[PDB]
Order: C-alpha cells, then sequence, then structure tokens
C-alpha cells in the first residue's frame, strides 16, 4: 500500500513563513516524482508546485511563483513546500500527491493552512 | 521466484541439455540397466519431457547427490 | 496555461440514479485528464486515469470517456458513498490546473 | 519523464534472439577499469527512457 501524510500546516500571520512536510511510506520515495496541491475553502483545487524524483528540476504555479519554494530529502523521504509572503487568498488545505494524473497517483490526507 | 513449480546401479536416467533462442530443452528417457559397475552398452533415444523458456544462458551445470 | 472548468451545475439525484458530468479543457490536452472524487474532509480519490481505463480500487460503475478537449464521466448507479465534489486536472502541460467541480448530493 | 521504462544504452556484445539481459554492472567503454563505480568513460548501462 502507498501511504501519504501531511504536516506543518497551521494558522500564520500574513507575510509569514510556513513550511509543510509530506510524509512518504510504503513505497520508494526517491524513484517517484512528487507534486503539491492546495484546496481553498469553497473553491476548486489548485496545484501549487512539482518537484522531480531527484529534486533537480522543479516548476511552480503562476500564483505562488517566486513566493513558494519546494524542496525534498531522499534520505528523510519527505517533500517540503516552503511558503513565503503568505496572503489571505493563499489559505487552503494543502494536499501532497505523488505522480499526479497517472495510475501511480496517490493522495495525502492533508493539513489545513490558515492565514 | 520460481517460474515453474511441479506437483506430482539399477536405474539409469539420461538427459540432454541444450539452450537455443532462450529456450531450454530437456530430453528424458528411463531405461533399466543390468550391470552395477557401469551401464552395459546399449542404444537409447531420449524423448523431451518439457520445454522451458528460461531465456537465461547456461554456461555451467552441477549435480545434486543425497548423502546419508 | 490550460484552464479546467466543469460545465454541469450541482445535481441532487437520488441513490440508484445514473448521473453524468462533463469536463472541458480550454485547449487540446489530448487524453491527459484525471477524474477525482473528493469527499468533504477527505483526500481526493482518482476515479479514472487518462481515458477509458478505470483506476485500480475504483468501483466498476464509474466510467472514463471523452477525447481531446471534451472529457466525460458517467456513474451507472448512485450510492451514499458516491455523493461528493468531483474534479478534473489537465496533465498534458507541466503546470497543472484543476477543474472547478460539480457537487453531487442525494 | 517516466522512470518506469529503461533501455540498455551500452552492452558489451549484441544480444542473441529471445535473450534477456537484466545486468546493471557498469559498462567499461574506456580502457581504464570502471571498478564498480562511476568514472570518466564509464557509464551506467541502462539509460532511463524519457
Amino acid at each position: 500500500e502507498v501511504q501519504l501524510v501531511e504536516s506543518g500546516g497551521g494558522l500564520v500571520q500574513p507575510g509569514g513563513s510556513l513550511r509543510l512536510s509530506c510524509t512518504a511510506s510504503g513505497f520508494t520515495f526517491s524513484n517517484y516524482g512528487f507534486h503539491w496541491v492546495r484546496q481553498a475553502p469553497g473553491k476548486g483545487l489548485e496545484w501549487v508546485t512539482i518537484i522531480s524524483y531527484d529534486g533537480i528540476t522543479k516548476h511552480y504555479a503562476d500564483s505562488v511563483k517566486d513566493r513558494f519554494t519546494v524542496s525534498r530529502d531522499n534520505s528523510k523521504t519527505m517533500v517540503y513546500l516552503q511558503m513565503n509572503n503568505l496572503k489571505l487568498d493563499d489559505t487552503a488545505v494543502y494536499y501532497c500527491a505523488r505522480d499526479l494524473g497517472t495510475y501511480d497517483d496517490s493522495w495525502g490526507q492533508g493539513v489545513l493552512v490558515t492565514v | 521466484n520460481c517460474t515453474f513449480e511441479y506437483v506430482s546401479f539399477k536405474n539409469l536416467r539420461e538427459f540432454v541439455f541444450k539452450n537455443i533462442d532462450g529456450y531450454f530443452k530437456i530430453y528424458s528417457k528411463h531405461t533399466p540397466i543390468n550391470l552395477v559397475r557401469d551401464l552395459p552398452q546399449g542404444f537409447s533415444a531420449l524423448e523431451p519431457l518439457v520445454d522451458l523458456p528460461i531465456g537465461i544462458n547456461i554456461t555451467r551445470f552441477q549435480t545434486l547427490l543425497a548423502l546419508h | 496555461d490550460i484552464q479546467m472548468t466543469q460545465s454541469p451545475s450541482a445535481l441532487s439525484a437520488s441513490v440508484g440514479d445514473r448521473v453524468t458530468i462533463s469536463c472541458r479543457a480550454s485547449q487540446n490536452i489530448d487524453g491527459f485528464l484525471a477524474w477525482y472524487q473528493q469527499k468533504p474532509g477527505k483526500a481526493p480519490k482518482l476515479l479514472i486515469y487518462a481515458a477509458s481505463r478505470l483506476q485500480s480500487g475504483i468501483p466498476s460503475r464509474f466510467s472514463g470517456s471523452g477525447s481531446g478537449t471534451d472529457f466525460t464521466l458517467t456513474i451507472s448507479s448512485l450510492q451514499p458513498e458516491d455523493f461528493a465534489a468531483y474534479y478534473c486536472q489537465q496533465v498534458y502541460s507541466a503546470p497543472l490546473t484543476f477543474g472547478g467541480g460539480t457537487k453531487v448530493e442525494f | 519523464g517516466n522512470y518506469n521504462y529503461l533501455y540498455r544504452l551500452f552492452r558489451k556484445s549484441n544480444l542473441k534472439p529471445f535473450e534477456r539481459d537484466i545486468s546493471t554492472e557498469i559498462y567499461q567503454a574506456g580502457s581504464t577499469p570502471c571498478n564498480g563505480v562511476e568514472g570518466f568513460n564509464c557509464y551506467f548501462p541502462l539509460q532511463s527512457y524519457g
């Protein structure tokens, strides 16, 4: 089974720095690429960023571009979504999903982020 | 990890081992011998029991002998 | 980038009633769409990956249809578990956009 | 890219028909021995298909 858990989400002041953690267990974390998604209340989902399996190559959404950074550690089997210059609009429940859009896709339970 | 599983001197059993196009062929015949010291001279033809598509090249073989 | 919206409004069909949602891409994403099912307070579950082929661990009733821009999902019979907000994401581009969503209610 | 698919970029000899090579040993293209580690003129045999 593939298990994904999220942590590091809490109420933050506007303009604060908040960093999330994407737990990985039951699969080879290093082999698979990882994506980050957020769900705003009473809205559709919004993909935030993507990191490659090695972590060398990363892309970001237009809204969070130059504000949100994504990092990962292969040894720790965790993907970190650093968030900076946070706004009231940014408030969402952040879901970390691995291999989005494919058979391999799995979805984490998520941790609420409030600003 | 086993591709094939099989659930089922006075004896001589003869085997021909060959690997061709990733297929291993075993020809098995079962003929009783009379002389204990060595097989008496005779002519036999071995009929293939089964063909296995192992694909692995074989460069060496070894035997297994039960010890009391 | 590509933008994903769901055309149908919230449908309050009862249990055992067939329902069909439509997802439309802004520009051609070929067969790169992923249908999801998110229960409130729950992780989204990917119903169908790409088109036609159902995802493993998803009930047979859910179906994947639609080529090119147009994509469609049909549920043969409704159930209490089925009611949720469904969302579709383009996978063709490097940035990913998610569907607006359609609420399913009893 | 899909790391799920890899092709054998470098092999010492051409494979015979219906023969499978799954070996991951480092390819000694260079005269110098690879020694089981990455080095100049030494490349991993499998090149992940992009």
